């Protein structure tokens, strides 16, 4: 997403970090997304709607 | 009920044993007894044939009581493929968006 | 905290799986049960139970209290 | 006269009840001995159900129809029965989980 960073990156160069694999990066990002959606750690972000 | 698969593989549900044999009444090389859910999966694969079984029904049969993580489905299939030594995936074939099908040469009743 | 659902505890898929298989949905239902009642749940082993205990004790809670007129 | 063959050239003669090693069933070579009445009972439960496995509840009921016996007794009976039939590799009687016990029989002579 480009947080604290000059440019946004797609799956390719995000894989280029440690292992250059696409579907693992996608599944990691999706796991992080449903983990953040958990009502226990999202009330501070829901207030910005 | 006696089931024949490719490569002279015989499965007996009454005694629940799988083995290699040219003659159904005379086991030659015994593989052995599959686990419980393995038996459930085999019976499902043999009970919708000729048509394949949709994923929802096999999911609801292998673990009915509790909804289980999805990977287990595929993983269970792996073991049911591995115990029947189906390395070439010729005994359990997977039809995309249609389900899982088993190959039966003949049934003895 | 007594009015949050079980998933808030952030249970391992094994745990949440088991407790969803026994229709244990609310933390009151978690606490009114005891350790032996949970250890009798199929696929609920000792180490699963100990990690439930650790996580639930993180939130100032424990097993075995009696909650009147729940719910 | 009913005699059962077991792997590694083992025989058990039920009518006179001798477990032994022999290349010829009519000519014993090494006599293991006489299994106990409850040991013969155990081999009976494993033997009447071949090739199907014998469920744990059924063997427990048959061995002690009138005894409050725990499954631990059944399991230690299997262990100290291996102690006599000398099946160190667990090949004469196989234990398959949640499905029971089996005994490997090569041939039966009646």
């Amino acid at each position: 997403f480009g947080i604290d960073m000059n440019t946004d990156h797609t799956l390719e160069e995000v894989g280029k970090q440690f292992d250059v694999t696409r579907e693992r990066i996608r599944q990691i990002e999706a796991k992080a997304l449903r983990k953040l959606r958990h009502p226990s750690r999202s009330e501070v972000l829901r207030s910005f709607l | 009920v006696i089931y024949q698969f490719p490569d002279n593989l015989w499965w007996n549900e009454a005694s629940n044993q799988v083995y290699y044999a040219q003659d159904p009444m005379k086991p030659e090389r015994l593989i052995g007894t599959p686990s419980i859910m393995q038996a459930k999966l085999l019976k499902i694969l043999c009970e919708y044939h000729p048509s394949p079984c949709p994923n929802d029904q096999i999911i609801k049969a292998l673990w009915p009581h509790g909804f289980i993580s999805s990977e287990s489905l595929t993983q269970a299939i792996k073991r049911t493929r591995d115990f029947l030594n189906d390395e070439h995936k010729t005994l359990i074939e997977n039809v995309k968006l249609q389900g899982y099908r088993i190959n039966i040469i003949q049934v003895i009743v | 905290i007594l009015l949050r659902p079980v998933d808030d505890l952030e249970l391992t898929v094994r745990s949440a799986n088991c407790l969803k298989a026994e229709a244990i949905h609310y933390i009151g239902d978690l606490v009114q049960r005891t350790e032996v009642e949970l250890l009798k749940t199929p696929n609920l082993g000792k180490k699963s139970l100990t990690e439930i205990k650790d996580v639930l004790a993180s939130r100032g809670l424990s097993l075995g209290m009696r909650l009147e007129n729940w719910p």
